[PDB]
This record gives structure tokens, C-alpha cells and sequence, in this order.
């Protein structure tokens, strides 16, 4: 099955570290763009980053520019965010989703697969 | 880059190409106001003022006529790709044709030379005003031609406006040669501001918006322009830009060339026919057979989407051990051992057979090495040139990493069909066994 | 920001619309809207791409638009199973990709 | 003269955040626009030159581009010492009118 | 180093004569223009006007043309602006700076802001 | 138009066009006039007027070096329609080339700028004198370079003459970047006013008068020119406008896409290999293999008859009984499933096997449709767009009449034969049972 | 010339053409020098002398911009000859856009407008400068711009730059449509006084000088150019113009149509696939098989030997009895007979089989015979014209001696093969016995 | 004229090198260089063909090259075999083909 699973998230004290993976797998994973999507507790859907099908490029939401780091490993079929400086508005689950687009009329991408997310804390 | 020589069927593969294909459309509606001119008239006599009024006046006439209309895959794909373009921007220009269109159009722009508009048909078009022949003709031309006698001594006007007027004489001669769709996008239909300001306008992420504005003529090249019209004495014509809305996915490029060997003296050859352009689009292999589709920027391919052929994800298995994959992999075969060099991005393959004399050398030391008959792939840094008889071959002085991928060749390893032993794109097992 | 009104609600049958108001930054920029499903305690479900075609195993009934500034989601035929968040997505020229403020359905 | 609208009035972003100012003449003038900074209390300093061109010294983080009409100008990773107020600047034809200044805060 | 220092600050009431200078240094004095540039307190740059030293040709704006005039002391590279009457609007900083080429015109080095206040 | 869906086939068969067929040629010889300028010389130094002097006499000089040199059925008959052209055309020029006959061309055109003469060899050619630029420099140039002076103080004179000379250096140009022969006829060879008046004399019916009236830019597209050479100060060179001595007959077009079907899992294939034009002429079937040649404006197909190859009448039974005919109906047949979109007219032909998922779309509605895997015909009624995974073709918006001729496809009915499986360019019953 | 034709095969061979044979590249550097044109600034207002310099200057501009990235035989040896043209240009302009090698070209060039230059890559290109805009903008143009002031009443500046610019507008224009390698030398990269002057540079015999001299068209056809870039204000670019250090050796050109007889009402039908020109090039015979490869001039055929596969000497076997040699002579045969005409140099072959009416006339008399069904060869002698049904075709007039080389034909001869019968490109033992 | 030393000498498996000094109407005027040997009683044979390129069938260790109006035939590893006159060769712009003055050498 085509699957995204999301891994590393847990409880971190403000100021700390932590570095979300999400491994990809029944799909020629370094064909499509990624993304990571959070949902703080009972908000709704906030993008956070995405990167290319080769990592040529990389996007931030200004919550996420500076803090984060997204990385891929296209040879691991493994999807990273590295996190650092993470306050408590951080705490929410984490959704990667794959990302694709249809050209013809404008590129705006769509979130076709999405992981279960992993939850993250970020509280003492 | 990365070339994987592979031994077994003398075919390169040169992989980490990245790709830029274009999967849409974006419109540009340009107004050229030509201006008040069939108000002016000359009737003293021979001048210079008469003489570019009339090549105008006769100009816009003559538009006003000129209107558009509204397996060996390489055949196939560039026969669709140029029929799919055409039929998209035909199908958006039938919706500008429309009276009360053009006319929401010209509105729009009555305030500001670029408007944003939303077609009735749903598109969001941008719409651009040229207008500086306007303002001439207004501002300029209708004071000094006067009660007609137009052969002023004021040369500096007929300067002018043989000036003003050349892009729209331009833009009626490109348009009437080709019949109303022009091939291509010059600096007439389109200048380098417009193009660096239609850009900015497209509905695209950023890395697009950059891609193509440093690229930009690739944006021109692989764009074309519809004539809509002539509405008053305004000519409307729209260009349609690419929208590059997959980039950044693998691509690769295979070569190859024959790889004879003989048996009893018997020549046995196989070539790869599914040479060419391969890119991975949205989780699909997908190829593009013919040699207009794509086109090189440093690592970029520009290729386009309505060109591929969407190609099994097991035919990369002709790419390592063809000798036993499953999937078709298309070969020609026969008897007759073409001697040739194969140039690819990061050496060549040099097929080299009973009569030539082949031999590698390089500028500063003339023949390194006299090659083995054979197939044989030579890196660009194993030598500058490589000589078939007296044809010499100079080699890309490019750097990358070469690999060769060993393995007895299949001509040399499996016996040939008695008969047919020509074949012409076949699957490979019907060749050998 | 990509606005939806915070709930709406219907008898089973009725038809519900659930409008995605943008601005001329994003959906007005000509950008598309994709709308996403969230039933509680699960990963969102794209019910919309491209304003208004539909991935295959979503029901017929969902149905959808896009003109000017606005999308808007009409679930038709509205069900039980509809008991859950809708949001809306664009891109957004500054922002990039943007969701909305997200709508509950109730049934 | 040719007016020099520059937009928006006043930006706020953060360190590394990839800012961008804009300019737009009333009429065509090429090229030749000029980008300066002002420091508040100092006198202006050009940072770009002809639409696009670093001027000596200046920090290659800054960057701009256009032509025509329109024109834009990018501190591609905001720094705290880029905080100031920054003019447009056209010269193709006399009087050298200066846009509005954008405040960068 | 070419650097262009100023006047100073000076006070007047309305209706006086007053002129500004600045010593530029460390070029060749006659062979880029100095320009005059305002700036109301707070407000935009206006553009005033320049002078070629070789030979004290002048351009100004046209707000400006009869009410301000430039000129150079070329025997001390020294640029003045100067006017007839200050009316009480036109306090401001001015700074002169020097027109980077003949061709392309930007302004490179600037004087510190010279500030005229003007008022009764 | 027509457009029959051949079930069986998978291709489509649009009727209702109508010939326009060249058949021959009609010469248009020009006379254009140089004038007197090899007894002008500026002398006095750099002047404006000089520099447009030195650009005609050199200009000139240049031309006088100048002068002409003298199964896949697509490459054949291309390379016939390209030789027949030149050889028609050079015959003519040979014939005018001779003294004898420039001199009575010149001297018919010494009163009037418009005259009809035979050759010797029995050609009616119409000839035609432009003398602008001769006016020019005899009246006004020689009157104003006193004694070598030429940097005057008129510079009237200095613009003017590059207006004048400006066809003069056009045609210059063009002619020897073709070393003497142009692929087609330019405003600079032959003006709107010179191709209308030659329409107008040439000896044809008055339907064909009016229609190439009205398609001028194609008669201006299948012409060609000829340089003649340069005798005294004129360069003569001549224009062969077509002549449409067929028109009004019935033509049609085949499009075809792979028919695939999995007899036991593995596919089958068959592409029909003998798309492109027919017309019926003077009762023959003519198929026109060449891209190149044939185009469409309205119903009305442009085509040259020396690019057509002549076929059995019973070769429309391969529109009917494909599978039952004797007629060797050609095409391909092998294993690999290509998944394609051919754009017929009236709508598209769209292949999609194992593999992609193709559907069909409108603008207003979104996906209409997911298509069944199997050859499928979407009218342009149907829908707006058809996709191949994520690419998107949009259909031509044509109205028309849309017909299935039904019938279980040839592929799913017939057993594939066992060895060789792949055939290219065969007759039909080689590829089954 | 001769010509034979070969009954055995309904092919003809036409000897006697000699042969001109590109074999390396001759490079001239240009320094086009731009001038001082960015220190100049029009700042008062529209002008006349503001609108040209700004073209120029913003044509400067985006020249900056502008870089170069720094068996069926005719696609692959078409393939080859483009792909080895431009590797040898391109690392030839890898040299030079070394900063040290562009001073040196540039110091060479200060007191001379041409040098003479080795490379540091050892090459020993020739150098020239084009000054004349430089000349103008720095003694006239930037003493006419007082101050930014420009509207000057000289309308003679004005104009006058408007002709300088000229050439270097035409330089931008090709180079940045072509992306920084045009196809071709136009006029604006090499003027023919240039071209002149580098033919007799180059290091090469005085029969080649000659030669080259004579047929300059056709050295300016071969080179093409691409941009080193613009430094400073020079634009630097280079032209590799050809050396055809094979000249004078025997060609031929082989041409073919459609073999038929109606064995038992079966059109068992063969068609020659070796096609096209052939040369031998120093004791090795080269097949040239791409119709771009290879133009002619009377006898002169001027061909790349980049484009030449070598072929066994032995395969001139197949021009003398194919039937019989056991080299592996490529056919296609089938079932269809196809009926048209070859024209060869010196007549036409004419393939007229059941169906097709074929008869030839001369202008004098008309119809002179009605040609038998079989293929038929017909001197130019003979008759004017063929027609095939209604189409006629006009023979190429030219003095020459034909011959007949008699024979029954293969198709006539041998029994086709039972299956397959239709095979495409195959030695012929495979279609016959 | 082009022209080369009357003699050189070596003893055995010495490096001698032969120069063939020509001027701006041939070798500097970009023709190529050739170099023949000639032993006692025989027709000359080619060494080097194109400045430096070797036939077939020639000892590796005959090595030249050419720079500016000058080339040179490095004959490594002197050997009796070599024995021989040595001949240069280029073409003339004004003369067309030019041997050279021809070198003894001698082991
Ligand atoms: C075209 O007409 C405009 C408008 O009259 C001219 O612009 C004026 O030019 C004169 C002389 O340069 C100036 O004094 C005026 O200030 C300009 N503006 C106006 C509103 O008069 C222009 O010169 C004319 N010619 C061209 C080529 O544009
Ligand atoms: C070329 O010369 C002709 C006459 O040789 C000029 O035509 C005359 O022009 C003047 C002034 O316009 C009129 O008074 C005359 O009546 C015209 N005709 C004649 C016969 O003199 C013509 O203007 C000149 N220039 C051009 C460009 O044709
Ligand atoms: C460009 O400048 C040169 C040099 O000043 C001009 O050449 C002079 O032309 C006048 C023509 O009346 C002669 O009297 C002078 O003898 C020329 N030489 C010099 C040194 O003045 C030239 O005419 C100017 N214009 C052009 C188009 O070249
Ligand atoms: C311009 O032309 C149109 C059509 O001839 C006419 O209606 C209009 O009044 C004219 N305007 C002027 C200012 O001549
Ligand atoms: C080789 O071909 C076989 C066919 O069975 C396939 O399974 C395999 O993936 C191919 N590639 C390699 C590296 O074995
Ligand atoms: C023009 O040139 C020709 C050729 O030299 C000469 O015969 C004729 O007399 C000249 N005519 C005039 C008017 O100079
Ligand atoms: C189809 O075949 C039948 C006989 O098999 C023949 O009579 C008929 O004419 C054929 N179709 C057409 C359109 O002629
Ligand atoms: C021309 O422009 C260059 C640009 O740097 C400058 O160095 C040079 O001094 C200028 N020369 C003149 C005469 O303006
Ligand atoms: C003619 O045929 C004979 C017999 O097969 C063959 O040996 C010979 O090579 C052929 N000769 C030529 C000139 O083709």
C-alpha cells in the first residue's frame, strides 16, 4: 500500500530539539514534492514546509522559516524535519503528506497521501 | 551528472538530468493600439510621412484579412504535442474572439496598460496595453498631418514615426506569414519587459517564478501567439507562455550504438531503439521520443508533457540486464555492422568494427590509444578526440562521474535468428534464441 | 487568510454549502482550491482537487466550485458519514500554501 | 515627470526572511532605476544601481531586478543592521524624481 | 577617500540670504557633477538640482529653477546652494552628493545632511 | 464534416473536406529596376546618403554571384514534390535566361509595367516591371549627387532612399541566403498588389479566381521564386504561383491509435500505418503521406498532387472490412501497449491499456468520466479536455457530425501470430492468424 | 555526368560528381566592439538619438544575459553531425572565454583590425575587430550629447546611428533567439568582406582557395557561430567556418523506386533502402544518408564527412549485380505497388504499374509514348515530361551520357518469400529465394 | 625555406632532438608538421604525421611536437636502428610543400 508513516514525535521542553521522520514506501518516492502539515489540538490544518522531488527547493511557513529544517533522503525513501527552538504554540500532530500538482491552469499542489501524523508536546 | 556505460547492449545511460515539463497554459492578452491612423491621410504629393502611413494604414488592412483558422513513437508524440498546443490556445482565443469579451478586455485596460482579467469561458487571462503608437498617432501625428498636406519639413516626425510603427508592422508581418499562429514568440509579439512582467504575473510558486525568469528564453522559445483580431483599430493577440508545473524530477537520457560481434565471420548486431529522453513525471516513467521535445539548460531538460509516452515503471530494466528482463525491450537487429561514434554528454560510445580504423587522441600527445574493434565507451577524460578512418570526433570536455556497468554483450552471448535475421524495432527476444 | 464559516449543519438529505472566501493574494491570484476531509482522529482526505474534480472513491455527492475570490463545497445528499471537518486549501502568493479556518459539518 | 509609486509603505519581517520592495514608474524609463537605503539619521547610501547591479561594497544579499515599468528589489535574508528606509530612484529623464520610500522595520 | 562634509546647521528667519557648502575631497574636483538633494523632516527625497564643475552648467528641478542656485567655487572644490528668500517651508535636511558618472546616473558618495531651519 | 469512429480499427475517418490540388504552375517573371546607380558615386566623405549608395551598389554586386545550382511512403513522396517544383521551375528559367528572350521581356515592358508574353519555349509567362526605385535614382538621387558631392544638407533624400531601396536589398537578401531559390514568396518578391493582379491574369476558371483571392496567403505559401540572374541594372527573377486545376472533390483524413487487446494476459497490438490524406482525383484515390504538403483552411485541403501517391480505389475497404478485406491494408503490430490521445477533428481518439488512467473532463463540471481501458472515441460533445494520468489534452470545440461504424476491434478478434509477433509497415493478415 | 541505369533493381547510379568534404573547422574570433555607449545618457526628453541608444544599450543588456551552454542510417547519422559540430565549437569557445585569452585577443586587435592568434589550447585562431560603431559613439555621438542633452537639432546624428547600431542589433537579434549558436553565418556575423578575408587566411591550398572563393555561399551555408560573450563593451563571438580537406574524389548518387511483378497477380514488390550519396574518401567509401548532409553544386557535391558512415568497399556490388553478390544489399519488399516517379539528375525513373496511366510528351508534340506497366527509365531525352495519371511531372533538361546496365529484374527472377512478405529495410537474401 | 640542423649525435638510449625551424609562410602559418626517416638506399618513411600523431608500426619512443614557427622529433632511447636522415616536412603558403634541409643522425 502507498504509506507514509510518521515517527519521532514526542514531548520536548520549550527551547529544546526534536527531529520528526516519515518514512515513504509503495510509491517511487523520489518522483514527488513532500510536505509536512500540523493541526494544533482541535485548530485547524497549518502547512509548515515542503520540498522538492530532488530537495532543489524548500518552503516555510514564517512560523516554520529558520526554526525548521526539512530534509529528504531519496535513497532511505525517508522524509525529515529537523526542529529546533520549539515553543509551546509548536505543540500539535504532524502530518507529512505527498504533494502534487496539476499544471494546467495554475500550480497550486494538493495533498493526495497523507501519514497518520505524529503527535508532538512541547510543554515542561 | 552520471554516466553509467552499460556493457552489455554499448548504450549509455546519463542520469541526474532534473526536469522542467510544462503541463499548461498561461495567457497573455495583448492590445496594440495601433492607433487613430485611417483618420490620416496624405493626398499633397510624395513624402516620407505618406509613404510609413501608408505602409501602416495598408498594414493594419491587410491584417484584418490574415486569421487563424478560429510502433516508431517519434511520430506519433510530435505529431500530438503540436496538435495539443494548438487546439489549447485556439480553444481559449474562441473565447476572446467574443464581442462582449473584447470588449471587457479593452475596458479593463482603458485605465492601466496591465489588467488581470477573467474570461466568461472561466480563464483567468492577463491582459497588457501597447499603446505607444497610439500616443504618436494622437499626440503627434493627427496635429502634423494637419489638413492633409502632410509633406511637412519637420523630418523628425517622419523619423518618428517610422520609429513607432516597426513593431507593428512587425507584429502584422509575423502574424500573415504564418497564417495567424506564429511558431515561436519574438520580441515584437512579446518584449523582454512584457515577458519578465507576464512572468511575474503567473499563478506559480516561487522556484517557477525564478526558474523562469532566469530561463526566460526557454519561456519565449517554447511559448507561441494566436492572433484574436482586429477590434477597431486595436490588433488583439494573446501568447501562451508555458507553466512549468512539474520540475525538479529525475530524468535521464540513453544512447546507444550497435553492438555487433561475429560469429563464423558473421556479423550479429542489436541497437537499442528506445533511445532518447526518459523523466519520472508525478510517479510515472515517462518518454519523450522525439528530438524537438526536449532541450538541455545545465542540468534542466525542457521537455513537454503532451510529448511523453508513458512507458512501464519495469522498462528501466532494459537499462540493467536487458539479457533477462521480462518487458519488451525494443531493439533493431541485422547483419550490416555500422562503424559510428555515439557522442554522449560525458564521453562517447565508439562502435567500431572489421574495416575502420579507430583511434583516440588527445591535442597534446596525438594517438593515445588505437581502440579495440568492438564496442567501446571512451570518457572525456580518457581522451580529447576519437577518429573513425580519417573523421575526427571532438569530445565534450565535461565533468562527471562515469561508471561502467560490466557484462558480456547479448550479440556476442545469444545466437541470432536464422530467419528473419533483420529486424526493424523489435522486441528483443525475437532477435536472439 | 482563507476564510470558511466555523460550522454548518442539516437533516440528513438536505444540501449543505460550505464557501472558502480568499483574496485576490490567493484564490483570486487565479490559485485553485482543494478541499480536504477530516473525520475525528484521522489524517485529512482530499475530497477536491482543482476546484471541482474528484478523486476516485469519494462519493458522487460531494460537488464543488470555484469563481472569483470564493470556492464554495456543496455536499449534496448529506449523510451521516459527512459528520466532519472540511477544510478548504489554496496557495497563496506570500504564504504559500494556505488552508482555511476549516468548517465543521453537523448532521 | 515621471512618478515613482513604490510599494508597500512600510514592511516588518525577521532575520533571514526574504523581503521584497517594488516600484513602478508611470511611464517607461528601461533600466535606469536606482535602489538606496537610508539609515535613519544618516544620509542615503546606494545599494543598487540600473535596476539590478550590486554597487561596490554592498552586501550581496541584496539584489533587484525589472525593467520597464515595473521594478523590484529583494534583501534575500533580512539582517538587523537592513532596518531603514529605502527609495527608488529613477534617472531617465530629468527631474531625477526619487520614489516614495518604503520603511523597513 | 572621497568624502563630502558640509556646512553645518544654520538658523535664519524667513526672508534671509543663506547658502550651504561642501568641500568635497579626495577626487579630482571638475569631473563629476554635485548634486543637491532635500529631504523635508521625515519625508521623501526631492531632487533639487546638480552642477557640472568643469564649467558651472546647472540643471534643476523645476520646482526648484529661480529659487535655489547651485554653484562651485572650483579654486576650493567647494559646491554651494544658496537662496534669496527662505520661506519657512523650506526647512529640511540637505545633503549634496556627488553624480556617480555621466552615464549612469546615480548619486554615490553623499555629504552629511546639512539641516536649515527657517522660521520666526 | 463527417467523422466516422472505425470501431475496429481504432481510427477515425473525417470526411467532408474538399480538394484544392495544385497541379501546376503559372510564372510571374519580374523586372525590377535597379536604376542608373553604378553612375553614382559619393566621393566627398562618410554622408548618409553614401552609405545607402554603397548598400545598393554593393548589394548589387553581390548578386550578380548569385544563381541556382542549376514501404515509408513520406520519404518518397516528399522528396518527388520537392524535386518536381524546382525542376518545373528552372526548366522555365532556362528558357528566360537566354538574351533573346529578357531582352523581348524588357523591351514589352517598356511602356507598360504590366505585360503578357510568350516565351520561346511556348510559356505565357506574365511579366511584371517595378521600377520604383529607378524613378527614384533618376529623378531625384542623380539630380542631387553634383559631381561626387554627396553630403547634403537634404536629408529628405538620405531617408527617402532607404525607403526606396529597402525591396531592392529584401530581395537581395533573400535570394542569395537561397543561393537563388526561395521556399516560398515573400512580401519583398512579390507585393499584395503584384500577387492579386497575378491571380487575376492567370488563365483558370473564375471559382478558382475567387478562392485564391480569397486564400491568397496559401497561393502565396505554395509558390516559390527563381532568380533569373541580373542583366544590365535590373535583377530579374521570377515567382511560380500555383495553379488549383483540381478542386471541389471529395477528400478525407484517417487518424488511428493503437488497438490493443491481453489474449491471455500479454498484449496484442495493431496500428494502422496508412493515415494522412486521400483525396479522390480526376477517379483516382491520391494519398498524400506528406506532413508537410497537405493543410486545411475551412474545408477546403491545400495539396500538391506531385506529392501523392496514387492507390486502389478498393483502399477505402479499409475503412470497412479491415478485417474481412483482401486489400493489403498496411500497419504495425507488436506487443508494447503504447497509451496515447490522437486529436482527430471532431473529437479525439484516446488508447489507455494497463497502466494509465485516463479520464475525461469539462471546465464547468470537472471529471465526466473515467474511460474503460481499450481504444475509446470521445467526441468533442462528450467532453472538454481528456487526460492521460496527469496529462491533460483539450479537444477542439468544432461542431460536426460524429458517427461508430461498430465492430468487435480486429486485435481482440483475431489471434496474434506466434513469430515474428512485432512487424512493422505490414500488410494485415502478416500480423494475424 | 553519368548515369547508369540499372534495370536489374530500377535503380540508377549517377557518377562523376566530385566531391567536396568538410574535415575540420577554421575559427574567427570577432571583437565587435560596442563602444562607450554606457557612459552615454539622453535625459531630456523623447528623441530621436534616445531611442536608438537605448535600443542599444538595452540590446547590450540583454546580450549579457545571452549564453551557449558555455538499421535506419539517416537519424543517426544526422544525429551525430550536428552533435560533433557544436562540441567541436564549444571547445574551441572554452578556450577562449579564459580571461587571459581574451586580453590577448583584445591587446592584438589594439593597432590592427585583424590578427592572428594561438590559444592557449594551442589552436591558432584568427582574430578581427569590428569598430565602426566604437568609431562613432566615441568621436560623434559623445560629443553630441552635451550634458545629457540629446534632442539636438542634427537630425544627421540621429539617422546616422540608427545605420552604425544596424549591424550590432542584428548580431543581438541572432544570437539571443538562437540562445548563442546560430545555424548559419548570417551577413550581421560575417560580412563578405570578412569572410573573404578569412578564406584566404585560411591554412589551406591554394585549389581549396580557389574553390572556397568561388563557392562562398556554400562556406558561409556549412559555418555557423556562437557568442564567447560580451567584455567589457566588445561582444566577442567566433564563426567556424569549414575546411574541406577532401576535395576532388569520386561521388555518386544512387537512387531507386518500387521493383514489381505480378507473380501469379502478386505483386511481388522491392525497393532499394541504400539510397542517397556515396563518396570515397581516401580509399574508403562513405555513405552520406541524411538529405541534409550533402548539396550540390554542378559536379561539386559538398558533404560533412561528420555525416559519412563508412560502408565495404565491397558495396558497390550492389550497383553491379545485386541479384548475386553475397553482400548484404538493403531492400524493403512487399506486397504494394506503389507507382511514382524518381528523378534522377540526368532523367527520371518512372515505376507504372496495374492502375496508373503513365505516358511522356514533350512540349513540341505531346504524348510521345505510353510507358509500359514496369518500371520504366526515361533520359531527359527522350521526352519533357512524365505523367502518372494527371500528374505531370517536367524532366531536369541537362546534357549528360545515360547508360542501360540490362538485366532481368530480381522481382522477376527470384519468388518472394512466403512469409514474411512484407519486411522493411532487410538484406535482400531475406526478401527472395 | 625550412630548416633543420645538419647533424646530431647521441650514444645509445640518449634522448637527440631534431629541430625543423620554419617561418610565418608555413609552419607559422599554421600547416602542420611531418617528420620522414630515410635510412641508406631507401624511399623515406613517414614517423609523425600532424605534428605528433604516429603511424602504425613506428617505435613508440620517436616522439614531437610543434610550437610557434618550430617543431622538434624527440628520439628517445637512441638506438642503432636510427641511423637514418631525417626529414621534416610542412607546406608553404608560396611554395606549397617544404621538406626541410634534412638531419643526420648518428648514434
Ligand atoms: C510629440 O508631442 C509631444 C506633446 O506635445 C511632444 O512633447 C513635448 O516636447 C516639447 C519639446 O521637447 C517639450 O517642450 C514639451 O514639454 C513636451 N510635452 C508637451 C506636453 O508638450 C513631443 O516632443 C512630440 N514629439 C515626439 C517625438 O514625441
Ligand atoms: C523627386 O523628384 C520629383 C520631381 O522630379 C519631385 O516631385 C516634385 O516635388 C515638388 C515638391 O513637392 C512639386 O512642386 C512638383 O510638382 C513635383 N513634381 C515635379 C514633376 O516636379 C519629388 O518631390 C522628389 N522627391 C521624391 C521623394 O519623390
Ligand atoms: C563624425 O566625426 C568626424 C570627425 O569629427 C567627422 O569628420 C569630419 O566631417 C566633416 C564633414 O563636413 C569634415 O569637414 C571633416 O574634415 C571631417 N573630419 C574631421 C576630423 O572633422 C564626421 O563628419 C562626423 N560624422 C559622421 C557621420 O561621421
Ligand atoms: C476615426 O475613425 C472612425 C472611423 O472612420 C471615426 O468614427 C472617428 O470619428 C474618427 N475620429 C477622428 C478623431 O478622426
Ligand atoms: C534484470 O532482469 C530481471 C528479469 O527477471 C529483473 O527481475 C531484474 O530486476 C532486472 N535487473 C536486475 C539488476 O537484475
Ligand atoms: C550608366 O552606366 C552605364 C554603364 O557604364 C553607361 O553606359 C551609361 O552611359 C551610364 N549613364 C549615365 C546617365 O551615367
Ligand atoms: C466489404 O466486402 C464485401 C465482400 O466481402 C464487398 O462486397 C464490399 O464492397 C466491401 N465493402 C465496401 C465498402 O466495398
Ligand atoms: C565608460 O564607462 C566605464 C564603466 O566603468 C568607465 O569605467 C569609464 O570611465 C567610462 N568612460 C567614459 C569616457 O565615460
Ligand atoms: C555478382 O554475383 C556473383 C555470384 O553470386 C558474386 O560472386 C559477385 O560478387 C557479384 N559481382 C558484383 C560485381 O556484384
Amino acid at each position: 500500500e502507498v504509506q507514509l508513516v510518521e515517527s519521532g514525535g514526542g514531548l520536548v521542553k520549550p527551547g529544546g530539539s526534536l527531529r520528526l521522520s516519515c518514512a515513504a514506501s509503495g510509491f517511487t518516492f523520489s518522483s514527488y514534492s513532500m510536505n509536512w502539515v500540523r493541526q494544533a489540538p482541535g485548530k485547524g490544518l497549518e502547512w509548515v514546509s515542503s520540498i522538492s522531488a530532488s530537495s532543489s527547493y524548500s518552503d516555510y511557513a514564517d512560523s516554520a522559516k529558520g526554526r525548521f529544517t526539512i530534509s529528504r533522503d531519496n535513497a532511505k525513501t525517508s522524509l525529515f524535519l529537523q526542529m529546533n527552538s520549539l515553543r509551546a504554540e509548536d505543540t500539535a500532530i504532524y502530518f507529512c503528506a505527498r504533494a502534487r500538482a496539476t499544471g494546467y491552469s495554475s500550480i497550486t499542489p494538493y495533498f493526495d497521501i497523507w501519514g497518520q501524523g505524529t503527535l508532538v508536546t512541547v510543554s515542561s | 551528472l552520471k554516466e553509467s556505460y552499460l556493457e552489455e547492449s554499448c548504450s549509455t545511460i546519463t542520469e541526474g538530468y532534473l526536469s522542467v515539463l510544462r503541463t499548461g497554459w498561461y495567457t497573455n492578452v495583448f492590445t496594440l493600439e495601433v492607433g487613430d491612423v485611417e483618420n490620416l491621410t496624405c493626398a499633397d504629393g510624395p513624402s516620407l510621412i505618406k509613404t510609413e502611413l501608408d505602409l501602416t494604414k495598408s498594414a493594419l488592412r491587410e491584417l484584418r484579412t490574415v486569421s487563424a483558422d478560429q510502433f516508431v513513437l517519434g511520430a506519433i508524440a510530435c505529431g500530438v504535442a503540436t496538435a495539443a498546443a494548438v487546439t489549447a490556445g485556439v480553444a481559449i482565443a474562441k473565447c476572446i474572439r467574443l464581442e462582449s469579451e473584447v470588449t471587457a478586455i479593452k475596458n479593463c485596460l482603458k485605465k492601466t496598460n496591465e489588467c488581470v482579467s477573467t474570461l466568461g469561458c472561466g480563464v483567468r487571462v492577463l491582459a497588457t496595453a501597447v499603446r505607444e503608437l497610439k500616443d504618436f498617432v494622437s499626440k503627434n501625428l493627427t496635429r502634423a498631418i494637419n489638413k492633409n498636406k502632410c509633406d511637412i519639413p519637420d523630418l523628425k516626425m517622419a523619423v518618428s514615426f517610422s520609429q513607432f510603427n516597426r513593431r507593428f508592422l512587425n507584429v502584422v508581418r509575423q502574424f500573415s506569414d504564418n497564417a495567424g499562429i506564429t511558431p515561436a514568440i519574438s520580441k515584437d509579439l512579446m518584449t523582454d519587459a512584457e515577458l519578465a512582467r507576464a512572468i511575474s504575473n503567473m499563478p506559480t510558486s516561487a522556484g517557477q517564478i525564478k526558474l523562469m525568469l532566469e530561463n526566460r528564453a526557454m519561456v519565449r522559445r517554447k511559448g507561441f501567439g494566436i492572433l484574436i483580431g482586429v477590434y477597431g483599430s486595436s490588433v488583439i493577440y494573446m501568447v501562451q507562455l508555458p507553466i512549468f508545473g512539474v520540475i525538479d524530477t529525475p530524468c535521464w537520457i540513453v544512447k546507444a550504438a550497435p553492438s555487433c560481434s561475429e560469429k563464423k565471420g558473421n556479423y550479429a548486431c542489436l541497437l537499442r531503439e528506445d533511445q532518447g529522453w526518459y523523466c519520472q513525471n508525478a510517479g510515472s516513467t515517462v518518454y519523450y521520443p522525439c528530438e524537438k521535445d526536449c532541450e538541455t539548460r545545465g542540468d534542466h531538460v525542457f521537455c513537454d508533457t503532451a510529448a511523453g509516452i508513458n512507458v512501464a515503471e519495469q522498462s528501466k530494466e532494459c537499462n540493467i540486464n536487458i539479457s533477462t528482463t521480462n518487458y519488451p525491450c525494443k531493439v533493431s537487429c541485422g547483419r550490416h555492422p555500422i562503424s559510428m561514434v555515439a557522442l554522449s554528454p560525458l564521453g562517447a560510445l565508439v562502435a567500431c568494427y572489421k574495416g575502420v580504423s579507430c583511434s583516440i587522441g588527445s591535442n597534446r600527445v596525438g594517438i593515445i590509444k588505437q581502440l579495440n574493434k568492438g564496442c567501446s565507451y571512451i570518457t572525456n577524460q580518457d581522451a580529447d578526440t576519437v577518429t573513425i578512418d580519417n573523421t575526427v570526433y571532438q569530445l565534450s570536455k565535461v565533468e562527471g562521474e562515469q561508471h561502467v556497468i560490466k557484462g558480456r554483450p547479448v550479440s556476442s552471448s545469444f545466437d541470432p535468428v536464422k530467419f528473419p535475421q533483420d529486424q526493424f524495432n523489435v522486441a528483443l527476444d525475437q532477435c536472439f534464441e | 487568510v482563507v476564510t470558511q464559516p466555523p460550522s454548518v449543519s442539516g437533516a440528513p438529505g438536505q444540501r449543505v454549502t460550505i464557501s472558502c472566501t480568499g483574496s485576490s493574494s490567493n484564490i483570486g491570484a487565479g490559485y485553485d482550491v482543494h478541499w480536504y476531509q477530516q473525520l475525528p482522529g484521522t489524517a485529512p482526505k482530499l475530497l477536491i482537487y482543482d476546484n471541482n474534480n474528484r478523486p476516485s472513491g469519494v462519493p458522487d455527492r460531494f460537488s464543488a466550485s470555484k469563481s472569483g475570490t470564493s470556492a464554495s463545497l456543496a455536499i449534496t445528499g448529506l449523510q451521516a458519514e459527512d459528520e466532519a471537518d472540511y477544510y478548504c486549501q489554496s496557495y497563496d502568493r506570500s504564504l504559500s500554501g494556505v488552508f482555511g479556518t476549516g468548517t465543521k459539518v453537523t448532521v | 515627470d515621471i512618478q515613482m509609486t513604490q510599494s508597500p509603505s512600510s514592511l516588518s519581517a525577521s532575520v533571514g526572511d526574504r523581503v521584497t520592495i517594488t516600484c513602478q514608474a508611470s511611464q517607461g524609463i528601461n533600466y535606469y532605476l536606482n535602489w538606496y537605503q537610508q539609515k535613519p539619521g544618516k544620509a542615503p547610501k546606494v545599494l543598487i544601481y540600473d535596476a539590478s547591479d550590486l554597487e561596490t561594497g554592498v552586501p550581496s544579499r541584496f539584489s533587484g531586478g525589472g525593467s520597464g515599468t515595473h521594478f523590484t528589489f529583494t534583501i534575500s535574508s533580512l539582517q538587523t543592521e537592513d532596518i531603514g528606509t529605502y527609495y527608488c530612484q529613477q534617472y531617465d529623464n530629468l527631474p531625477f524624481t526619487f520614489g516614495q520610500g518604503t520603511r523597513l522595520e | 577617500e572621497v568624502q563630502l562634509v558640509q556646512s553645518g546647521a544654520e538658523v535664519k528667519k524667513p526672508g534671509e540670504s543663506l547658502r550651504i557648502s561642501c568641500k568635497s575631497s579626495g577626487y579630482t574636483f571638475t569631473t563629476y557633477w554635485i548634486t543637491w538633494v532635500r529631504q523635508m523632516p521625515g519625508k521623501g527625497l526631492e531632487w533639487m538640482g546638480r552642477i557640472d564643475p568643469s564649467d558651472s552648467y546647472t540643471d534643476y528641478s523645476p520646482s526648484f529653477k529661480g529659487h535655489v542656485t547651485i554653484s562651485v567655487d572650483k579654486s576650493i572644490n567647494t559646491a554651494y546652494l544658496q537662496w534669496g528668500s527662505l520661506k519657512s517651508s523650506d526647512t529640511a535636511i540637505f545633503y549634496c552628493a556627488r553624480q556617480a558618472s555621466s552615464g549612469k546616473i546615480y548619486f554615490d558618495y553623499w555629504g552629511q545632511g546639512t539641516l536649515v531651519t527657517v522660521s520666526s
